[PDB]
């Protein structure tokens, strides 16, 4: 189990187990529990990245293995395959609805593959690709100016138009989580230094640090609570003060 | 063990998956589950709509009226625990605030005061029958004396009358009267006029209601217990407030320990704002709420103003808790004009519309905040949900 993400409303939640097929549940608007929607098997390699589309076109699902594949997936059922890749890949989001229907992953390669799948009759699945180059990594995109932040080992670029725009200073360890702010906007990062980060662009670059290993970490939709979650066994969230430091709300324990 | 945590929206559902394989759904610590806090607020939202417009004055006061009888309310409701604890204290702190500066006469003021004083969770009542003369009565005699506490004093004093009575009996006669300026001179007048150790306890008290400043220190055992004191039995003015207030820290410090105590001294000493980021640990509705009456008596997204902040910082937390009735409180609170039009725009998409009517009102925003791409896209799931009922008539 390396991912589990939402759709656009909150009632579906897609996981890719540890276990080559993947999960999709959704919870009764009768009675809170988590249901099974469907369950198959697609990569071999156990899937480590996840998401869903903008409802702008429909349902559909991107998966990502170590079997060098990123595939789309419709209601569930196989669309297109991407196979580009001479390495596996670590992670996979589309972009905002706001631009289009367009795709990044990244592997152990280094590839940042971008997969945009457009056309006038505007229903068509196809895709072809746009990529530029730059084990542990992943990746995150920004919504609204086209651009999408990019984690390596230890490393935190950003990349407009795959044009290089501005660097993230200060992981002494390799990253973990990538999130950006929904919005001048802002950038967090789980990194294995033990700590996690938040910065922020304007249009340049600061920072607002706060300190085990940072894995995971996730924004909301508004009042922008960050989540930062790791091996100390816990997770925090955090909100913004009348002056952007940001500052723990409240903790849940997994003792 | 590596967890991981992604988040909403809410409305109780974050995912919690880690490493074995569960799947753990959780809730936002403290959040509100909606409740009967969810009429709370519109609540207070009608409160705030009915106010668009000497008569600032008169008017202010009184939606403060609205606002504590609101938050009163919404206190019962929840008795019939920890919810219930920092939402009284909000009650306190906020009882306050209108005490202070929501009452500018003589008698809706010491009312309030009282009120503001005894209702902040305070009750000597286990102790009351702990202590049946002595020491202990006294310092207690007393500490009712300053809360205002008149009929349980004397209540309390009907254990050993009996046996200079003149005076007793006549203090009592006078307790039981509170233009009061006359009542005070009664008061000094038998001071004045007037066996043991328990004879000299007996002046003391008689310069505890007569306003004796260092004795309403004495068996003072609260730096409020003296300001109220002070106000009820030395000399009522709010142009004293500063002093009143600086004796009584002096003598007995403050608690840290309730989050109510020092934001209500700030309140006496002018400086507000020091309130609404106490005020919104403890509940951040009701802080935005009284973020603005405060203003009220008196490209830059943020830090256009204080109490601007907790209004729109409010209203993204209803964006995210998915009550379809609270959304018209959201852009209600909401609405300079082409910055609202962007948030508005991109805050529309995640609105839980079911009705027609849900729809008909959705609407009604796109037309006024002209958000024409809005609708557009809406009409398409309108117009598709419509085939597949003519897919199914036809069949």
């Amino acid at each position: 189990v390396h991912d589990v993400v939402y759709d656009f409303y909150g009632r579906h939640v897609a996981t890719c187990s540890s276990d080559q097929h993947i999960k999709v549940f959704k919870l009764d608007k009768d009675t809170s529990n988590w249901e099974l929607s469907d369950s198959w098997r697609a990569h071999d390699s156990s899937i480590v990245a996840i998401d869903w589309a903008s409802p702008e076109y429909g349902r559909i699902i991107a998966s990502a293995s170590y079997d060098k594949t990123v595939k789309l997936w419709e209601e569930w059922n196989k669309l297109c395959t991407l196979n580009d890749s001479k390495g596996s890949l670590y992670s996979v989001k589309f972009a905002p609805a706001h631009l289009g229907l367009k795709l990044a992953c990244l592997g152990n390669d280094g590839i940042l593959r971008l997969y945009d799948a457009l056309e006038p009759s505007d229903l068509r699945s196809w895709t072809l690709t746009s990529e530029m180059k730059v084990s542990d990594f992943c990746l995150s995109w920004c919504p609204s100016p086209e651009k999408l932040a990019v984690s390596a080992l230890e490393q935190a670029i950003i990349y407009q138009r795959l044009h290089v725009a501005a660097k993230l200073p200060g992981h002494k360890s390799l990253i973990r989580s990538i999130s950006w702010a929904p919005s001048y906007q802002l950038i967090a990062t789980g990194c294995k230094d033990g700590r996690i980060r938040i910065f922020k662009i304007t249009e340049n670059l600061q920072v607002e640090l706060l300190s085990g290993e940072v894995w995971s970490v996730s924004w909301n939709l508004t009042g922008t609570i960050l989540s930062s979650a790791g091996d100390d066994g816990k997770v925090r969230l955090w909100k913004a003060t009348y002056s952007n430091e940001f500052k723990c709300m409240s903790v849940i324990t997994a003792q | 063990m590596p967890l991981k945590f992604k988040l909403g929206p809410l409305s109780y559902q974050n995912m919690a998956f880690i490493t074995k394989y569960k799947l753990y759904p959780v809730r936002i610590p403290r959040l509100d589950t909606s409740k009967e806090f969810s009429a709370y607020v519109s609540g207070l939202f009608e409160i705030y709509r009915d106010l668009g417009d000497k008569e600032h004055n008169a008017t202010v006061n009184l939606a403060m009226e609205a606002i504590l009888n609101e938050l009163e309310v919404f206190i019962g409701r929840v008795k019939d625990v920890n919810r219930f604890y920092e939402l009284e204290e909000s009650l306190t702190v906020l009882n306050c605030l209108r005490t202070m500066y929501f009452i500018l006469n003589r008698s809706e003021f010491i009312e309030s005061l009282l009120n503001w004083i005894n209702r902040s969770d305070g009750e000597p009542d286990e102790e009351y029958i702990e202590q049946v003369e002595t020491q202990y009565f006294w310092k207690l005699l007393n500490q009712l004396v300053l809360r205002g506490l008149l009929s349980q004093a004397i209540g309390c004093i009907e254990r050993s009358d009996l046996l200079c009575a003149v005076s007793f009996d006549a203090v009592s006669d006078s307790i039981e009267l509170l233009t009061f300026r006359e009542w005070k001179n009664l008061v000094l007048k038998l001071s004045q006029a007037f066996s043991g150790e328990l004879r000299d306890y007996i002046e003391d008290f008689l310069l505890v209601i007569g306003g004796n400043q260092r004795k309403i220190l004495q068996y003072s055992r609260t730096w409020y217990e003296s300001f109220c004191g002070f106000l009820l039995y030395y000399i009522p003015s709010l142009e004293l407030s500063a002093e009143y207030l600086q004796m009584s820290l002096e003598a007995n410090v403050v608690d840290i320990t309730n989050d109510w105590e020092q934001p209500c001294v700030d309140i006496i000493s002018g400086k507000i704002h020091s309130i609404l980021p106490v005020m919104e640990s403890l509940d951040s509705c009701t802080a935005a709420f009284t973020a603005m009456i405060c203003e009220a008596k008196g490209l830059f997204s943020y830090r256009n103003g204080m109490a601007s902040y907790m209004l729109n910082s409010f209203a993204f937390e209803l964006c995210s808790l998915g009550d379809k009735e609270l959304w018209p409180v959201a852009i209600g609170l909401i609405a300079t004009r082409s910055a609202k039009k962007m948030v508005i725009a991109e805050l529309l998409p995640h609105y839980p519309f079911v009705t027609n009517d849900d729809i008909e009102w959705m609407l009604s925003i796109c037309v006024e905040w002209r958000l024409p791409e809005i609708a557009k896209e809406i009409y398409t799931t309108l117009g598709n949900q419509m085939l597949s009922a003519h897919n199914i008539i036809e069949s």
